RNA sequence: CCAGUUGACACAAAAUAGACUACGAAAGUGGCUUUAACAUAUCUGAACACACAAUAGCUAAGACCCAAACUGGGAUUAGAUACCCCACUAUGCUUAGCCCUAAACCUCAACAGUUCAACAAAACUGCUCGCCAGAACACUACGAGCCACAGCUUAAAACUCAAAGGACCUGGCGGUGCUUCAUAUCCCUCUAGAGGAGCCUGUUCUGUAAUCGAUAAACCCCGAUCAACCUCACCACCUCUUGCUCAGCCUAUAUACCGCCAUCUUCAGCAAACCCUGAUGAAGGCUACAAAGUAAGCGCAAGUACCCACGUAAAGACGUUAGGUCAAGGUGUAGCCCAUGAGGUGGCAAGAAAUGGGCUACAUUUUCUACCCCAGAAACGAUAGCCCUUAUGAAAUAAGGGUCGAAGGUGGAUUUAGCA
C-alpha cells in the first residue's frame, strides 16, 4: 500500500471545525495530511452516508457515473414524494419526509439487519452460529443487499434509474425485494437457534 | 538468485576483480559502464555497427596480448581519437612491451583510418572488490 | 560465590593458564584447585571490610619495599 | 595498522600535488575544490552514493581503534581491562561512585551512537543498565551540574510541525487581493488567482462555471474549500487550469481554492483546513505500471496456486 | 529401552497359534 | 418400573479419611464384630521333592441387580468379531480332579562391611547356587516328567550372513499442549476480471518431402516483441569426404558445464582464525541480580532512483529441486566422415477429442451519439467465417465497407490481487 505510516487518515465534515483544546490542536497538528477525494465533500448538507452507499454502488469502478445516477434517482423520489405531499394537503410536513437524506437513512433502518448467519468450524465441520456485527458492518451489508438486488441482472426490462427508484420507493414503506431478503435471514438465523456453542471467539 | 556476474562467498583469499564481483541489478549502481561508445544513445541512432566495432576492437586487443586481458577494456571515442585502457599484466621486458605497442598502433591507425592508442596497467594490486 | 547457587568461572580459567590464585573460599565454595584457600565468612560486613582493608596495606607495603630495596639494589 | 599510516602517507602527497596544480595562492581551500572537481574531472556518474568519488584527507574518513593497551611491564589504562570495554565498565563505576557521594550528601542516544563516541561495541541489557544507572542518579537529589553532565549524553526537545506558511495577502499586480497556489491530482498543476471581493460567480478557465462542468460533484468540490471557511460568494477567480481531465482538475481547482483561502485567513480556520485535509496532495498518484504484471498490482492468476 | 525386542516374539507366538487353530 | 418426598427382595462394593504402615519367600489387601495372627533373627545350600497362586483355562456344579468371550440391530462404513448405543453365555463369591506360566520387575539375590561405554537404581571386595559367551529356525520338531491332550521345565540340529543386540550426537516431524504470530493472508467479510460463451492464443499429440525447448513443480499470449522458400532451427533430388568453413553438427550424453532466474524469503542468520563444554565419541558453545563468545568473510538493516523515507523492476546470506537446457547460444566425450551437414532444386498454418492466458456480452451498462455527461433505439446478445481490401506475397495476419449477424439469460462448492 502506498499509504505510507507517517501520514494519517483526517475528518471530512466540518462540524466540531468551527473554533484540552490545546491538547487536540497540538496533536491534529502533528500529524502529517493526504487530500479528500472528489466524492467526500464537507457540505454539512450532503450526508456521508449517502456518500458510502454510492462509493459501494461503483458500477465498473467508476464513481462519476455512479454519483450522477445514485443522485439522479434520489432527485426524482424527492420529486415524486413533494408531489405526493406537497400537492395533496396544506402544511403536513410531519407524515412525511423533507429531503432525500432521510429517505435513504429510513430505507437504511428498514433494511438493516440485525443477525449475521455464520459457519463457525471447531475442527472440520462447520456450525450455525449467529455472529455480531457493528453498525459500519450491518449498514455495509444493507448496501450490499440494495445493490445486488438492484442489479439483479434478470429483469431485462426497466431501466436502471427507474428500477432504483421503484425499488428506493418500495423499501420506503415495507415493500421491496431487500426486506423481503431480510426476512428470510431473520427466519433462517431463528431457524436453528441452540447452536451458538461452538464459538472459538 | 541471480549470479549474472556475481560470485557468492567462499574462501577468504581467492582471486577475483571488480567486473568477476557485481550483480545485474547494479549494472549502473555498484558498478559502471566499460563501455562509454557512441551506441546505444538516445535520441541519437546508430547503435549497431558501433557495438559490432567496439566488440571487435576489444576482442583483437584481448587476442593481442598472450594471458593478460583479464577485463575487457574502455573504449572512448572523443571524434577522433580510439583510446584504450587495457588491464594489462607486467609480462616480460620493455623493448617487447614497446615494439608491440607502436606496430599494434600503426597497424590499427592504417587500417581503421583513425589514430589508436593504448596504454598498460601498471599497478601492483588488481581492482580486487569482494574478498570472497 | 556470585548471585547464582554457583562458585566463579574464573577457577578453571585460572587452572588452564597456570596462575596460582587465592581465594576467601566458604562452605558454599569448592576449594579443589586454588592453590591458597582462605576459609572465612562471608555474610558479614566488617569481615570483607577488614579484608579489603588488610589487602589495600598488605599490597601497598609490598609495592613500597619493592620500590625501595629494587633501586637500591640497581643502584649497586 | 601500519597500512592505515601509509594510506595517509599517500593522501597526503596525493592531497599536495592537487594543491600544487591550482596557480592560485588558497592552500586552505574547503569542499569548493572537491565540488569543482567532482563537476569536472571527476564524473563517475554511478546511480549509488557510496562508490562515487568522494576523495577526503582520510585524516577524518579512517576510523580509530583502542591504541596500547599496556606499557611498562603489562600496566594497562584502568582496573577493569580485563573485563572487556574497559572504558565504558569504568565509566559506570564513577557513576555509581557519583550515586554514592550524592547519597551520602542526601533525548537518549542509540547503542550506535555510543558505540561510535566510545570505542566499544556494547550490547543492549549493558545499555539499559546505564540508563538505568542515569536515571537513579537523575532523580538522586536533583541538582544542576549533575544533570548537566548526565544530559551530555542526550539532545534537545527541537519541536516541529506547528505554525503554517502564512503567505502573504498580495496586493501587486493589479488593484485586487488576489493570491497565487497549486494544486495536484494524478500528475496535473494549475495557478488560481482567487480574488478576496466579488460576491458573485467565478470564472473558471475564462467561462463560467455552467457550461464547463454541469456535473454536481464538480461544483460541490468548488465549494468545498469556500465552504469550509463560510466565505462562500464573496470570492472571484480567473484561474487557468490545465493537465489531468475530469476529477484531476476538480481536485487541483480546490487545492488551489484552498490555498488561496488559507493564504488570508485567520490562524485558526488555517490549521483547521490544514488538518482536515484540503492542501497537501494525497498520495494516490499515476503510480508506474508494473512490467512483471498484466495491469498495475493485479498479478497473474495462477501465480502461487 | 522400550517394548521392541518382543514385537517379533509376539509375531512368531501368534504365528503358532494361528497354526494351531488352522489344523 | 421416566424426576421421588412417606418403603421394598442378591454369594454386589469399598464414597474423602486411603495424604496411612504392614506382613507374607512372593502372590495378596483396605466400610465393620469374633476364632485363630508376623518361622528360626548367623547366611547360603533341589529348575531330580512338600505348596501358593499372580490373571486366565479343561472337568462336577452352586451362584451376585451388577460385566463382558457367543452377541443382534444402526454413525462412519471403501474393505470393521474392536471403536460410537442395551444387557447377556465358560469366568468375577464357594468345594474338588489339574499345566504353574507371567513383566510372580522393585528385570538390581541374603550376610559382612568400607567411601559413571552411555542411560543411569552411587562406587569398592569375600561368601552360596543359577545364567550364557551366533541371531531368525530355537517360548520349537524330537526326547524325559505332568490325569494339559491348543500347554508347562529343559528343549537341538541343516542353507543364508557378515553378524546380531543395547545406548549415544544435533536434526527433518510434530492431525504434539502451548509462546510470539500470519493482515489480503487465513476463516469469518467483501471490490472485481474468468467460470455457461464470441474473438487472438497454444497444452496431452496426431501428418508427409512441414524436429521444436523439463514444452508438470518455474509451460498452456512462455521462448514468438508471433509459423508465405527467410521466420520452421525439420526431411528428400542434382555431389562431398575442402562439407562457404584448412568442415561442422540446431546429433546425445542433465549422472559431467559456461549461460540467465522464479521458488522457499511474507527468514534470519551461515563461518574461516581463535578459546571452551562431554573420564573430550558421534556434537554443542547455551538468557544482564549475567551460565563462553570475539566472531575473517556473505547479509536484512543503509535502500540502491523515483511519486520524500511506505510502495515500484529485483533479490536480501552459507542454500532449496545431479533445478530448465548439451538444441536461447558455445562446450569434455561419443556418432555422422555415402550425414542426423548440407553448395543449388521440392515441402505446413487444422484442433480427431478436452482446456485455459488476454479483448468482449447476458442488460438498458451490448451504440455512446452533434454535447462527454441537461436530448434516447433493438427490447437481447443483433459473432466468426466469407467477399472488396489498406501490405504483399506460391496458402492471412491488427482491421475499414457488404453479408452472416451468432454462441446463451453469472452458468458448479467458486478463483485470483486488493488494508487504497
Ligand atoms: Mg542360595
Ligand atoms: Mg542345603
Ligand atoms: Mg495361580
Ligand atoms: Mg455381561
Ligand atoms: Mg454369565
Ligand atoms: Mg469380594
Ligand atoms: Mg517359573
Ligand atoms: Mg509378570
Ligand atoms: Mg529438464
Ligand atoms: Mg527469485
Ligand atoms: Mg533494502
Ligand atoms: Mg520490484
Ligand atoms: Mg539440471
Ligand atoms: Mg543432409
Amino acid at each position: 500500500s502506498r499509504y505510507s505510516p507517517e501520514f494519517k487518515d483526517p475528518l471530512i465534515d466540518k462540524e466540531y471545525y468551527r473554533k484540552e483544546e490545546k491538547y487536540v490542536r497540538e496533536l491534529k497538528k502533528t500529524q502529517l495530511i493526504k487530500a479528500a477525494p472528489a466524492g467526500k465533500t464537507s457540505s454539512v448538507f450532503e450526508d456521508p452516508v449517502i456518500s458510502k452507499f454510492t462509493n459501494m454502488m461503483m458500477i465498473g469502478g467508476n464513481k462519476v457515473l455512479a454519483r450522477s445516477l445514485m443522485i439522479q434517482t434520489l432527485e426524482a423520489v424527492k420529486r415524486k414524494q413533494f408531489e405526493k405531499y406537497h400537492a395533496a394537503s396544506a402544511e403536513e410536513q410531519a407524515t412525511i419526509e423533507r429531503n432525500p437524506y432521510t429517505i435513504f437513512h429510513q430505507a437504511l433502518k428498514n433494511c438493516e439487519p440485525m443477525i449475521g448467519l455464520v459457519p463457525i468450524l471447531k475442527g472440520g465441520r462447520f456450525y450455525q452460529v449467529p455472529v455480531p456485527l457493528p453498525d459500519r458492518r450491518r449498514r455495509f451489508l444493507a448496501m450490499k443487499w440494495m445493490i445486488t438486488e438492484c442489479r439483479d441482472k434478470k429483469h431485462q426490462r426497466t431501466l436502471m434509474p427507474e428500477k432504483l427508484s421503484h425499488k428506493l420507493l418500495e423499501a420506503f414503506h415495507n415493500q421491496g425485494p431487500v426486506i423481503k431478503r431480510k426476512h428470510d435471514l431473520h427466519k433462517m438465523a431463528e431457524a436453528n437457534r441452540a447452536l451458538a456453542h461452538y464459538r472459538w471467539w | 538468485k541471480n549470479r549474472a556476474a556475481r560470485v557468492r562467498v567462499s574462501k577468504g583469499d581467492k582471486p577475483v576483480t571488480y567486473e568477476e564481483a557485481h550483480a545485474p541489478h547494479y549494472i549502473a549502481h555498484r558498478k559502471g559502464w566499460l563501455s562509454l561508445h557512441t551506441g546505444n544513445l538516445d535520441g541519437e541512432d546508430h547503435a549497431a555497427e558501433r557495438t559490432v566495432e567496439d566488440v571487435f576492437l576489444r576482442k583483437f586487443m584481448w587476442g593481442t596480448f598472450p594471458g593478460c586481458l583479464a577485463d575487457q577494456l574502455v573504449l572512448k571515442r572523443r571524434g577522433n581519437q580510439l583510446e584504450i585502457c587495457a588491464v594489462v599484466l607486467r609480462q616480460l621486458s620493455p623493448h617487447k612491451y614497446y615494439f608491440l605497442v607502436g606496430y599494434s598502433e600503426t597497424l590499427l591507425s592504417y587500417f581503421y583510418k583513425c589514430p589508436v592508442r593504448l596504454h598498460l596497467q601498471t599497478v601492483p594490486s588488481k581492482v580486487v572488490y569482494k574478498y570472497l | 560465590l556470585n548471585n547464582i547457587f554457583e562458585p566463579h568461572v574464573a577457577v578453571r580459567d585460572a587452572a588452564k593458564m597456570n596462575i596460582p590464585t587465592v581465594g576467601i573460599v566458604d562452605t558454599n565454595c569448592n576449594p579443589c584447585l586454588i592453590t591458597y584457600p582462605v576459609p572465612g565468612n562471608d555474610d558479614s560486613p566488617l569481615a570483607v571490610h577488614l579484608y579489603c582493608r588488610l589487602f589495600q596495606t598488605a599490597i601497598t607495603r609490598a609495592k613500597e619495599k619493592r620500590q625501595q630495596v629494587e633501586a637500591l639494589y640497581r643502584l649497586q | 595498522e601500519d597500512f592505515i599510516k601509509k594510506q595517509i602517507e599517500e593522501f597526503n602527497i596525493g592531497k599536495r600535488h592537487l594543491a600544487n596544480m591550482m596557480g592560485e595562492d588558497p592552500e586552505t581551500f574547503t569542499q569548493e575544490d572537491i565540488d569543482r572537481a567532482i563537476a569536472y574531472l571527476f564524473p563517475s556518474g554511478l546511480f549509488e552514493k557510496r562508490a562515487r568519488p568522494v576523495m577526503k584527507h582520510p585524516e577524518q574518513i579512517f576510523p580509530r581503534q583502542r591504541a596500547i593497551q599496556w606499557g611498562e611491564d603489562g600496566r594497562p589504562f584502568h582496573y577493569l581491562f580485563y573485563t572487556g570495554k574497559q572504558s565504558y565498565y569504568s565509566l559506570m563505576h564513577d557513576v555509581y561512585g557519583m550515586l554514592l557521594n550524592l547519597e551520602k550528601h542526601q533525548r537518549w542516544l542509540i547503542k550506535e551512537e555510543l558505540e561510535e563516541m566510545l570505542v566499544e561495541k556494547l550490547s543492549d541489557l549493558d545499555y539499559m543498565q546505564f540508563i538505568r544507572l542515569l536515571e537513579k542518579l537523575l532523580t538522586s537529589q536533583c541538582g544542576a551540574a549533575e544533570e548537566e553532565f548526565v544530559q551530555r549524553f542526550r539532545r534537545s526537545v527541537t519541536l516541529e510541525s506547528k505554525k503554517q506558511l502564512i503567505e502573504p495577502v498580495q496586493y501587486d499586480e493589479q488593484g485586487m487581493a488576489f493570491s497565487k497556489s497549486e494544486g495536484k491530482r494524478k500528475t496535473a498543476k494549475a495557478e488560481a488567482i482567487v480574488y478576496k471581493h466579488g460576491s458573485g460567480r467565478i470564472k473558471v478557465n475564462g467561462i463560467d462555471y455552467q457550461l464547463y462542468f454541469p456535473i454536481t460533484q464538480d461544483r460541490e468540490q468548488l465549494m468545498f474549500p469556500f465552504h469550509f471557511v463560510d466565505r462562500l460568494g464573496k470570492h472571484d477567480v480567473t484561474c487557468t487550469v490545465s493537465g489531468g481531465g475530469r476529477s484531476a482538475q476538480a481536485g487541483a481547482i480546490r487545492l488551489a481554492m484552498a490555498k488561496a483561502l488559507c493564504s488570508f485567513v485567520t490562524e485558526d480556520e488555517v490549521e483547521w483546513m490544514r488538518q482536515a485535509g484540503l492542501l497537501t496532495t494525497d498520495p494516490r498518484v499515476r503510480e508506474r505500471k508494473k512490467p512483471g504484471q498484466e495491469g498495475a498490482r493485479r498479478k497473474f492468476t495462477w501465480k502461487k496456486r | 529401552k522400550n517394548v521392541l525386542k518382543i514385537r517379533r516374539r509376539k509375531m512368531n507366538h501368534h504365528k503358532y497359534r494361528k497354526l494351531v487353530k488352522k489344523t
